[PDB]
RNA sequence: CACGGGUGACGGGGAAUCAGGGUUCGAUUCCGGAGAGGGAGCCUGAGAAACGGCUACCACAUCCAAGGAAGGCAGCAGGCGCGCAAAUUACCCACUCCCGACCCGGGGAGGUAGUGACGAAAAAUAACAAUACAGGACUCUUUCGAGGCCCUGUAAUUGGAAUGAGUCCACUUUAAAUCCUUUAACGAGGAUCCAUUGGAGGGCAAGUCUGGUGCCAGCAGCCGCGGUAAUUCCAGCUCCAA
């Protein structure tokens, strides 16, 4: 501190108070926007309905295509590019079900090779996908 | 509204490094020396001795002749004598930081079973312990964390109701015997 | 395209999975791991080998 | 070999009864039941076993020894009028009201639909 | 810093987390406030603007013979919707107290159970001995090798010793139960009564092992790997962390 005065209490407070919105996790935190803009909405997981699948072109040197969903929400209408987790698992899903949709771990930023993706499908038709990859579980068709 | 206790506490803390090779030796010469388990019982013991280095770091802060020093001081020194061991020449809150988790170890009755030499393994002791083979003080303890007081250690034999010790055989030497004798008719 | 998911899984040449003794579990299990560490070493010179190092 | 001794004993004049906590050592066999636990203090007291009322048994760890507690009372008569209706009942003597709770309820509205006489006729 | 606006604001005692200071949370058992779908008004009563009390309007919903009548589970259960998200339309006044004209009646308050990897505490999934061995402190031997006074470990090699999980009775427990404990009998040598979850280039412990794949599939929180010798993809062996 600048100031250094027996009662600039209210002085030191309010520099405080204006100088943690220059932050940006206290503005994030702090403001409806980034709530609004947020298709979660504050949840950990949701539910979508799927419409297509979307096959999304890598980045710069390493390249190679990966395997995305088009996942439309029920509790908000918002369109989701999410990436499907595992390898060979776009056999796995299908049109017209139900996933599990939740964030993959950078909270809020592009990861890795793939742009502008977010989103990892957790379970299909209440039927988690890691369990499809290890053959403990089958569809229901 | 319910009247219960809604009381749950950790016993245990963590380290903040997982993965480093330094801890990793450490705490696998004390599991296997002296017949633990888990590394979370290794943790649990230092969570216990992390409460009562705080206690006696703050007791040190205060000033000679405080009351709150003087009552809280002997209360603590009081118990550490008793589970055997603090040396009760060395009976002074100074002497508490250089208590190590080393020590803790012996006053486990599972360990203090091995010391007593009525086991033939460490592990072994564990399992007297586990089958109810043992008592204390005419109680049989089933679990070898017992902490073992100064005065209560010379009580520690088996129990009654033991093969091993005084007692009816077991399932194994009732299976033998039997067609032991059902063979020969 | 969206036609070769599955291409290198499907391809793969599949080994059944073989049969082992079942590892020893519980304290046992660091019991067996206390003393092929500390106690079965004997002092070698040069670099010591990983558990699971093979060149 | 079933030894009792007394902890915890004391007349009562104001509930005209005797109280006190009964310790039974049983090692080496199982725990013996409360009807048992009342000849013994019977003869041990030289008074009958239908004023004795003893209960809450529980095993230590490791068996040979129960704590259980239980009163003597002074006369049977003293014994039915200050007494919970079940340890009435857990000794055979009194036979209590089989009615279920919720249907003790049913009934109780019906009634309060009919205001007069009839609410006798609208149970059963 | 008035006024105003937002509050994803019932407030506090307190919770997590910290060397020291702080940050975040507090719908939630205790206290105090507000309400019974949204308002508004009132009767009785000491105490209500009460809604397990009425009177109207609004919104929803019910039976109807079409004339009319009747409702408020943010009380315990339970059903639908909403969701990523949350249990039984169970038993009992036996404990706590409360209410009544009352020792006696009543209490979905409350207590007891059922579901229940919220979570926390304790704690199984084995131990010993013998044969071959790989060897460790000692004496001889300049090495080789020996006995094991003392041992350490390995091997579906062998051998009996002890219990639990479960089957299971007696008693206890409880209002009646149930669980736990005690008690008999069974109940384990691959004690098949078989522990899973992640990873193995770095951070970060742990194969430059084998085969397939060939910038494709894919892996990867980040750096980065893959384009025919992949320590990073898919499988197997092995190993590492709880």
């Amino acid at each position: 501190g600048k100031c250094r005065g027996l009662r600039t209490a209210r002085k030191l407070r309010s520099h405080r108070r204006d100088q943690k919105w220059h932050d940006k996790q206290y503005k994030k935190a702090h403001l409806g926007t980034a709530l609004k803009a947020n298709p979660f909405g504050g949840a950990s997981h949701a539910k979508g309905i799927v419409l297509e699948k979307v096959g999304v072109e890598a980045k710069q040197p390493n390249s190679a295509i990966r395997k995305c969903v088009r996942v439309q929400l029920i509790k908000n209408g918002k369109k989701i590019t999410a990436f499907v987790p595992n390898d060979g698992c776009l056999n796995f899903i299908e049109e017209n079900d139900e996933v599990l949709v939740a964030g993959f771990g950078r909270k809020g930023h592009a990861v890795g090779d793939i742009p502008g993706v977010r989103f990892k499908v957790v379970k299909v038709a209440n039927v988690s996908l890691l369990a499809l990859y290890k053959g403990k579980k089958e569809r229901p068709r | 509204p319910v009247a219960r206790s809604w009381v749950c506490r950790k016993t245990y803390v963590t380290p903040r490094r997982p993965f480093e090779k330094s801890r990793l030796d450490q705490e696998l010469k004390l599991i296997g020396e002296y017949g633990l388990r888990n590394k979370r019982e290794v943790w649990r013991v230092k969570f216990t001795l992390a409460k009562i280095r705080k206690a006696a770091r703050e007791l040190l802060t205060l000033d000679e002749k405080d009351p709150r020093r003087l009552f809280e001081g002997n209360a603590l020194l009081r118990r550490l004598v008793r589970i055997g061991v603090l040396d009760e020449g060395k009976m002074k809150l100074d002497y508490i930081l250089g208590l190590k988790i080393e020590d803790f170890l012996e006053r486990r009755l599972q360990t203090q079973v091995f010391k007593l030499g009525l086991a033939k393994s460490i592990h072994h002791a564990r399992v007297l312990i586990r089958q109810r083979h043992i008592r204390v003080r005419k109680q049989v303890v089933n679990i070898p964390s017992f902490i073992v007081r100064l005065d209560s250690q010379k009580h520690i034999d088996f129990s009654l109701r033991s093969p091993y010790g005084g007692g009816r055989p077991g399932r194994v030497k009732r299976k033998n015997a039997k067609k032991g004798q059902g063979g020969a008719g | 395209s969206l036609a070769r998911v599955g291409k290198v899984r499907g391809q793969t040449l599949k080994v059944a999975k073989q049969e082992k003794k079942k590892k020893r579990t519980g304290r046992a299990k660091r019991r067996m791991q206390y003393n092929r560490r500390f106690v079965n070493v004997v002092p070698t010179f040069g670099k010591k080998k990983g558990p699971n190092a093979n060149s | 070999t079933v030894t009792i001794r007394t902890r915890k004993f004391m007349t009562n004049r104001l509930l005209q009864r005797k109280q006190m906590v009964i310790d039974v050592l049983h090692p080496g066999k199982a725990t013996v039941p409360k009807t048992e636990i009342r000849e013994k203090l019977a003869k041990m007291y030289k008074t009958t076993p239908d004023v004795i009322f003893v209960f809450g048994f529980r095993t230590h760890f490791g068996g040979g020894k129960t704590t259980g507690f239980g009163m003597i009372y002074d006369s049977l008569d003293y014994a039915k009028k200050n007494e919970p209706k079940h340890r009435l009942a857990r000794h055979g003597l009194y036979e209590k009201k089989k009615t279920s709770r919720k249907q003790r309820k049913e009934r109780k509205n019906r009634m309060k639909k009919v205001r007069g006489t009839a609410k006798a006729n609208v149970g059963a």
